[PDB]
DNA sequence: CTACCGATAAGCAGATCTCTCGATTGCGTATG
DNA sequence: CATACGCCTCTCTGCTTATCGGTAG
RNA sequence: AAUCGAGAG
């Protein structure tokens, strides 16, 4: 009854129908729960790259987009975080923010989450095979672009159902 | 005979989505011609300068393509429109020139202005005054009063 | 093997149209009366979660109690309106009661008469909207409690 | 009759009426059916031929 | 048509429940063959169904008490029968001479049940059957009063009959909680057969047994085959 | 108690204690803005979540 | 609703309000005079509760509208009760405002400086200024000092609002949000608490008497104190009438109009209407129309409406007090029987109590007193069985069926088995066009019995025609004259609508209560079957609906407009919901017997000859029904060449994929496992893992883990690679494959197992 | 009387003009979301059903929803979506401007 | 000294899917 | 003895309210 | 129409 109105705005932020804002990103990444099926399944993604291309056509989904600024700022911020290395969160600077915060995740290619980038680079450290890191990276980024919750998705209803329906199958309480 | 630019919110038929000017005129104006309309009153005659509005705020004028807003329930679209009504206006106390069609002792059956019905009551070219106007009847009409 | 008494001839039901509840103009309850089946609160909430909005509007307004009521644009109320009794050859007109005064009190055509014979001139500014009949019932039950509801129409 | 499909929702007026001149009378008489028919309502638009002759000649 | 259970308890005879057979001894095949019975459904034999398997009727009583208006000395305003007014002969085609219907007449919606000439309205009044289920009449019991004072006839009790043959969607259940709606009348040419030459009249899935854990059904199948043999 | 401070009075009234939320809305002369999904269902307006989050126009071809 | 009668106007908001006592009098079509609802002869009685002025009643032309029972919408009337009655809704607000009021000076028993502080704060909060309302408390730093404080605070607030309006942080209507609402309610609550705490009035110095209450419609006051009277004298459980409380409140509200406008208006009052304290008192009741108070015939018994009962009771007490006033004037001239005059005055007081309690009963059933109690207006819309929940959130609907469900593995997984009886009853109004007359004329010819057919034909003028009682030649004339030009000028943009039967073209809504999650209500393309009267459902949807076949039934709603058709076909259709948004795990897939048959067909020990292999593939696929992609079935090389050509089950799965999967697309190179440990197959077995490649199965076995309630399976990867549509078709094709297979090599269980 | 209507009209038109986005500042998704796709198809279907003009050959079609899907494939649909924002603003993306899937 | 108030255990108001059948409906006393 | 007209006792949250004293005018 | 009773998933 309370969450029945909250729904993703066309700004990728979720906010109840009175306008008040609850979150700026769904979970912090704007990643659709249904569509996040194999985002981190990079081995399957690589094994199927050539089949996945026929649906993530770059030449059909590149013109009406910007493909430079988001990736450039992404590399900039990635290097920034890498250089700062490990230090307690209250000491680290905030000179650089997540890319989706500044760049539209649905208009600017490469504007993706931070866990996604870390795991993608970690599994790209395999160096085992055509298919090259550039084409694989571009296709994974287009996958992330197509894996975003559409605006107006009844996210509040969906969350209320996801937290109530499993409760049918139910020393601290 | 006066011109009244009015703004109306008239629905549009999906059948006329390829001719909106005619789809507005033939659907909301011809049913107003020669009818006592509660904005002017006289026999509405002429629909000059019909301009269809545009639901796009940043729409430069003179454009031959316009937007029509579609109701969420039905395919019929609504919009605002502008047109000069250009309508006569006979009222009480105005000189009226008429003719007599068929003479009756109780209520003369006559068509004023060669087309418009009327009658002459009991207690009451020619330039006769007007006491009242009959528009709740079958046709547009006005009785005759000859007291002076 | 036992043949149970829950046979399918006592369980199936379909309605296209039929009887409606008089005070809500919604389909009646029950099978033996040829009524409807309730799409409840949980089903409505499920229909919202899908985002299928017109499904929700069809299963909660369009096919239950959709009525082309009349609302006074000047007044802002639904159930204060009334048809005008026609004179000889006239055409009946929809007119307001709250927004109308007596032609008798104030000292041509803008005068309308009700059935009892009184003559009024006044709030002849009612439009037609699309509301559930449960809205009119709720409006009546609120007005009987001393509460007014002004409804704002998009075109004024 | 007179449902939405044949009735404006509202005919709110924007300005006060203005009259015309005599040179706007004989323009409408000679250039209306030229711009309209050069249906069933035609049984109610025939009276314009009567209105034209009132301001043109002898009825 | 009911049958005694071959696999009966000893108390089926101490209490004497042979007077009310609630079912029949069906040849059950625990087989996954048709696909039309996986979750909880089951399949009957079309031929067996057509030879009287599980047939039954339904009986419905409808009181036709005509004292709905008269009250304790008020005149009898309605008498069963036909008056000297206009009444189409299609009514008599279904109605007996006295206004009550015959026995064993096929009745549907809109058919008259009983007619009577109403005194005040000077017109015969019929009554119609209220159900979308075609029916046959069983009896018409006239009803009087037990007081020493005698009256007219105003109450009649009618019993109806309808053929409730077992169609797909009906629930048949074993005696071990293995309920399941009939999902299709499988034609006997399509049914599986054995060397002996019998198509089982009931097909149930084996996957109903693991989760439900009814070995009683298996041992009842075994005991039933042994006892019939 | 956790939904007292919400602009949609229809949501609260449909939820529970319809009377108390009705008094709190009539007394402050709150103008229910008809934007929560419950208010839309109360009045009969197309819901704005999903296929009601936008509008639809029609490009005519002629002036 | 109808799609060919659009509505020009539309509601855009709604604002509550108090129904003023004089507008109803202006509105009302008739007063209510006598309690007796009806006389004999079956006729209405003038001045009763069934007047013709309040609406049509049983073929009685409405004396107000003049229309009949099918067209009279009802007309409200009013009952004029003499003594004003407390409105039971606002009793607590009436008590709060009456209390903490000084009838002596006609002001609140609180400092005017603090009262103006609260009023300024509230007028700031009306525009959403939250920080300004808190920095207003920085001016605190006797008449001259107090007036200086008032002037500076009001000037500051006016400047703050001017700055906010100029910058754009507000508009003319005001800025109202959840945070502003919280702040405003918090401030109002603290203001009421501070107001109802003071002792003697601080604006004059005079004590005022206290009040009490024994609940609702029960008003009393008290007497002063032995020391208070001395304080009052140097400064200078009685019952209270409702009119007395009203007269007390009128003055103080006229005095405090400023604070009351900033309390009784959460939005900036544009209408600048006053706040009249008579709003708390119902001087005149409203009677709902006869349309809303009609009785019903449950056979011969007729029940009088309970609203009529309570209104006639209120009117009985009204006539009692009115006719008691007639004899109170009899003792007015003879002022010598004052004792009996006081007796009937106590009688008048008790009649006041009774009428106030009667209106309290008429509004809230519990706010009555006395111990079956008749429902009141509040009780009519309060709870689950009230009005909001039972008739506005969820309503019974037309064009919706219901029946027991049964399985049918021979319908596509996006389909449902519609019985013939529904298919001749559920309908859909198809407006006739030149692309429909081929089939719509045929539906009209066939009529309401022969599916596909039609039940009604809705004429161009909106009139309806029924085909139920017509002949073949008559319906032939109607169909041949179905589409024709309309000579009516008004309906020159409308065409005939045919209420055609539900074909297989359409889509339907299915719902198995309780609807725990959104996936339990999807859309299915209808397939019409000439079998028994039950809905037939594929097996994969049993997981989504949590549905069994042990006697389950589920509602089947038929969308009646293209908006809803396209809604259910694209956003809610069962194929577009392969996974659930609970955790992104799959929810669809074959369930038990197809899985156990897969463990056998994909077993390494199973080979199939040329004939058996080709039969299985064709029965599974049927290219004539669109399951293929190459316009001709393709094949595979047999595994074995000598002595004779044999195949394998894994090859059967491989060619099934190759036939459903779109061409010129690499097959699913998948690596996963299943629920079967290697040691079960014997030493050296590698069946625990499945090795798909180029659209071919090469190791392990298919299982539940690759189709059903398990992740990272073959159907899950087919979903991930070709969308959900191809995964749905794979589910369907495997359902028709493991079915026709299990007929040939059946599966059983017994005591030996 | 007439002039107050002009004041209302000017106020509403100026508010509408200020709410909108000037055809080039719009920064919403270029992808057509599923909800927009569904409603676009349905509204076009309804318009065709009420006999609105159709530009593509029916190919022996009977279903207006199928015809609308064919139009969307051809992209000859005269229909403009208008994405409203939290506070309320417009972005009148037309048909041949969005990328589907 | 006492009022202003800031905080100390108790009374009450309101909570706790859809469906199909069937049966029955409070009494006392006053006039004819 | 029919007919007709009214009086009558086995949950939990969260806000109604405490008795008294701390402490600056 | 409510109350009570029997059941279905
Ligand atoms: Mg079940
Ligand atoms: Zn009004
Ligand atoms: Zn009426
Ligand atoms: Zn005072």
């Amino acid at each position: 009854k309370q969450l029945e109105g909250v729904h993703v705005s066309y700004d990728n932020s979720i906010r109840d129908a009175d306008g008040t804002l609850v979150q700026f990103m769904y979970g912090g990444d704007a990643i659709d729960i249904t569509k996040e099926s194999h985002m981190t399944q990079f081995e399957f993604c690589l094994d199927n790259y050539y089949a996945l291309l026929k649906k993530y056509n770059p030449s059909a989904l590149i013109e009406h987009l910007d493909v430079e600024s988001a990736l450039k700022y992404s590399k900039k911020t990635l290097k920034y975080r890498k250089k700062h290395s490990k230090e307690p969160h209250y000491k680290q600077s905030v000179k650089y923010d997540p890319v989706l915060a500044k760049y539209n995740p649905a208009k600017y290619l490469g504007s993706v989450s931070e866990n996604f980038q870390d795991k993608l680079e970690s599994f790209l450290d395999k160096n085992s095979k055509g298919v090259n890191e550039k084409k694989f990276r571009a296709l994974m980024q287009l996958k992330y672009m197509r894996s975003l919750i559409n605006p107006g998705e009844a996210v509040g209803i969906i969350a209320s159902q996801s937290v109530g329906e499993p409760s049918t199958q139910m020393n601290v309480t | 005979i006066v011109r009244v630019p009015i703004a109306l919110y008239v629905s549009l038929a999906p059948m006329y989505l390829e001719n909106p000017l005619q789809g507005v005129m033939k659907q909301h104006l011809n049913p107003l011609v020669m009818k006592y309309n509660n904005k002017v009153g006289g026999v509405v005659l002429g629909y000059e300068g019909l301009k269809i509005l545009d639901a796009d705020p940043l729409s430069k004028e003179d454009t031959s393509e316009k937007l029509i807003k579609i109701t969420p329930d039905t395919p019929f679209g609504f919009t605002w429109c502008h047109v000069n009504l250009y309508v006569w206006q006979p009222q009480v106390g105005d000189v009226l020139e008429g003719y007599i069609f068929i003479q009756s002792a109780s209520h003369i059956g006559l068509l004023i202005h060669d087309a418009f019905n009327a009658s002459i009551k009991k207690n009451n070219k020619l330039r006769f005054t007007v006491r009242n106007v009959h528009t709740t009847g079958r046709v547009v009409s006005v009785d005759g009063t000859l007291i002076s | 093997y036992q043949r149970l008494r829950h046979m399918v001839n006592d369980k199936f039901q379909v309605r296209s149209t039929g009887p409606v509840n008089s005070l809500t103009m919604q389909p009646v309850k029950g099978r033996k009366r040829h009524g409807g089946i309730r799409v409840g609160e949980m089903e409505r909430d499920a229909l919202i979660g899908h985002g299928t909005s017109f499904l929700l509007q069809d299963r909660l307004l369009n096919s239950s109690d959709y009525t082309q009521a009349s609302v006074c644009r000047e007044c802002g109320s639904i159930l204060t309106t009334q048809q005008s009794v026609p004179r000889i050859g006239s055409i009946s007109t929809v007119c307001c009661r709250r927004c109308s005064m007596r032609f008798e009190d104030a000292k041509d055509s803008q005068i309308w008469e009700d059935g009892q014979g009184n003559k009024f001139v006044g709030g002849n500014e009612t439009t037609t909207v699309a509301i559930p009949f449960v809205l009119k019932y709720l409006d009546s039950e609120l007005s009987a409690m001393g509460i007014r509801l002004r409804y704002n129409v998009e075109p004024k | 009759t007179a449902t939405t499909l044949n009735t404006p929702v509202v005919i709110h007026a924007t300005q006060l009426p203005q009259h015309v001149s005599t040179d706007e009378v004989l323009q409408f008489l000679e250039s209306f059916i030229d711009e309209k028919e050069n249906t069933n309502l035609s049984s109610s638009i025939s009276q314009l031929k009567r209105i034209q002759r009132d301001f043109k000649g002898l009825p | 048509t009911g049958q005694t259970p071959i696999v009966k308890a000893n108390l089926y005879d101490d209490y004497g429940m042979d007077n009310f057979p609630n079912g029949f001894n069906a040849v059950v095949a625990v087989i996954s063959y048709t696909g039309y019975d996986m979750d909880d459904a089951m399949i009957i034999n079309k031929s067996a169904d057509e030879r009287g398997f599980g047939y039954g009727t339904m009986y419905k009583t409808e009181k036709v008490d005509l004292a709905l208006n008269r009250n304790r000395g008020d005149p009898i305003t309605q008498h069963f029968g036909f008056g000297n007014d206009e009444w189409p002969k299609e009514w008599l085609e279904k109605l007996d001479e006295d206004g009550l219907p015959y026995i064993g007449t096929y009745v549907e919606e809109g058919d008259p049940i009983c007619a009577y000439f109403d005194d005040t309205l000077n017109k015969t009044k019929i009554k119609t059957y209220h159900s979308s289920e075609p029916a046959y009449i069983e009896e018409v019991n006239l009803i009087g009063d037990e007081s020493n004072k005698f009256q007219e006839l105003q109450t009649v009790s009618i019993k109806y009959r309808i053929r409730r043959t077992p169609q797909i969607g009906d629930k048949f259940s074993s005696r071990h909680g293995q309920k399941g709606v009939c999902s299709r009348k499988w034609p006997t040419i399509d049914m599986p057969f054995s060397e002996t030459g019998i198509q089982p009249d009931i097909i149930i899935n084996p996957h109903a047994f693991p989760s439900r854990m009814t070995i009683g059904m298996f041992v009842e199948s075994l005991a039933g085959k042994a006892g019939a043999l | 108690q956790g939904m007292e401070t919400s602009t949609s009075s229809f949501m609260k009234m449909s939820y529970e204690t319809t009377c108390q939320f009705l008094t709190k809305a009539v007394l402050d002369n709150e103008r229910e803005q008809l934007d929560s999904p419950s208010a839309r269902i109360v009045v009969g307006k197309l819901n704005n979540v999903g296929t009601g989050s936008f509008d639809v126009l029609a490009k005519v071809p002629n002036a | 609703m109808d799609i060919s009668k659009p509505v020009g106007s539309e509601i855009t908001s709604v604002d509550f309000g108090i129904l003023t006592a004089k507008e109803i009098r202006n509105l009302s079509a008739k007063q209510i005079t006598n309690p007796t609802v009806l006389d004999n002869l079956g006729h209405p009685v003038s001045g009763g509760l069934y007047d013709l002025a309040l609406g049509a009643f049983l073929r009685n032309l409405c004396s107000t509208c003049g229309l009949d029972e099918k067209f009279c919408p009802g007309h409200q009337g009013h009952i004029e009760l003499p003594v004003p009655c407390y409105n039971p809704l606002f009793f607590n607000q009436l008590y709060i405002y009456l209390r903490a009021s000084c009838l002596f000076c006609h002001h609140f028993r609180l400092k005017s400086v603090e009262v103006h502080r609260y009023a300024c704060k509230l007028r700031l909060l009306q525009y959403g200024l939250i920080d300004e309302s808190y920095k207003l408390d920085e001016i605190t730093l006797s008449s001259t000092l107090l007036n200086e404080l008032k002037s500076k605070r009001s000037e500051y607030v006016d400047m703050a609002i001017a700055k906010a309006l100029s910058d754009g942080r507000t508009t003319e209507r005001g800025s109202f949000t959840a945070t502003v609402n919280d702040e405003r309610k918090k401030l109002v609550h603290e203001f009421h608490k501070k107001l109802l705490s003071r002792g003697k009035c601080d604006n004059c110095g005079m004590f005022s008497p206290k009040f009490r209450k024994d609940g609702f419609t029960k008003i009393f006051e008290t007497a002063l104190n032995e020391k208070q009277i001395t304080n009052n004298r140097v400064k200078g459980s009685t019952y209270i009438l409702s009119t007395e409380v009203k007269n007390i409140l009128d003055t103080v509200f006229r005095k405090e109009q400023c604070v009351l406008q900033y309390v009784f208006h959460s939005r900036p009052n544009l209408s600048r209407k006053l706040v009249k304290a008579d709003s708390f008192f119902m001087d005149v009741l409203v009677v709902p129309p006869t349309r809303f108070r009609l009785p019903s015939k449950l056979g011969e018994e007729v029940h009088e409406n309970s609203q009529n009962q309570l209104l006639s009771k209120v009117l009985t007490t009204s006539l009692l007090i009115r006719d008691l006033n007639d004899d109170l004037s009899k003792l007015q001239k003879d002022k010598v029987s004052l004792e009996d005059r006081r007796v009937i005055f106590s009688r008048l007081m008790n009649a006041f109590v009774t009428i106030q309690n009667d209106v309290n009963a008429f509004i809230d059933s519990t706010k009555a007193q006395g111990r079956v109690p008749i429902p009141g207006v509040k009780q009519a819309l309060e709870k689950k069985e009230g009005l909001f929940r039972k008739h506005m959130m969820g309503k019974r609907v037309n064009y919706a069926a219901r029946s027991v469900i049964s399985p049918d593995p021979n319908i596509e997984t996006n389909e449902i088995g519609v019985p013939p009886v529904f298919a001749v009853k559920l309908t859909y109004p198809e407006p006739v066009t030149a692309y429909n007359i081929a089939e719509l004329r045929q539906a009209v010819i066939n009529g309401p019995d022969k599916w596909p057919g039609a039940t009604q034909i809705q004429n161009e003028d909106g009139s309806l025609v029924s085909l139920i009682g017509m002949s073949v030649e008559q319906r032939k004339a109607l169909a041949n004259q179905l589409l024709t030009p309309s000579s009516n000028v008004s309906t020159h943009t409308l065409n005939k609508k045919v209420y055609r039967h539900i074909k297989n073209r359409d889509v339907v809504l299915m719902n198995r209560q309780p609807t725990l999650h959104k996936a339990s209500m999807m859309g299915h393309k209808v397939r019409v079957l000439p079998n028994e009267k039950t809905l037939r459902l594929h097996y994969a949807n049993t997981g989504a609906y949590n549905a069994d076949f042990d006697g389950d039934e589920m509602n089947m709603h038929f969308p009646q407009n293209e908006n809803a058709r396209a809604e259910a076909l694209n956003l809610a259709n069962t194929d577009s919901q392969y996974l659930t948004p609970t955790s992104g795990s799959p929810v669809r897939g074959l369930i038990q017997d197809h899985i156990s048959a897969g463990v056998w067909l994909t077993s390494k020990d199973s080979f199939f000859t040329r004939e058996q292999y080709q039969q299985y593939i064709y029965g599974c696929i049927r290219p004539e029904d669109g399951h293929t992609t190459r316009s001709k079935i393709v094949t595979l090389p047999p595994t074995i060449f000598k002595p004779y050509p044999l195949w394998t089950g894994k090859q059967i799965i491989t060619t099934v994929l190759l036939n459903v999967t779109p061409p010129d697309m690499p097959g699913i190179n998948l690596i996963s496992k299943n629920k079967i440990k290697n040691e079960y197959w014997g030493k050296g077995s590698l069946e625990n893992e499945v090795l798909f490649k180029d659209g071919a199965l090469l190791c392990g076995i298919l299982d539940k883990s690759q189709y059903g309630a398990s992740k990272y399976g073959i159907v899950h990867s087919l979903h991930e690679v070709y969308g959900p549509e191809v995964a749905a078709k794979v589910l369907s094709v495997l359902g028709r494959l493991f079915t026709n297979y299990i007929t040939a090599t059946a599966f059983t269980c017994g005591m030996d197992d | 009387g007439p002039e107050d209507f002009q004041q209302h009209e000017q106020i509403r038109r100026k508010t509408l003009k200020e709410k909108a986005i000037p055809k080039d500042q719009r920064a919403t998704t270029p992808y057509m979301t599923k909800y927009e796709r569904a409603r676009i198809l349905g509204t076009r279907a309804l318009q065709i059903s009420m006999n609105a003009p159709v530009f593509v050959d029916l190919e022996g079609e009977t279903d207006p929803l199928r015809i609308a899907m064919k139009e969307l494939a051809e992209k000859k649909i005269p229909l403009v979506i208008r994405r409203y924002l939290p506070d309320g603003s417009f972005e009148d993306w037309s048909v041949e401007e969005l990328i589907v899937d």
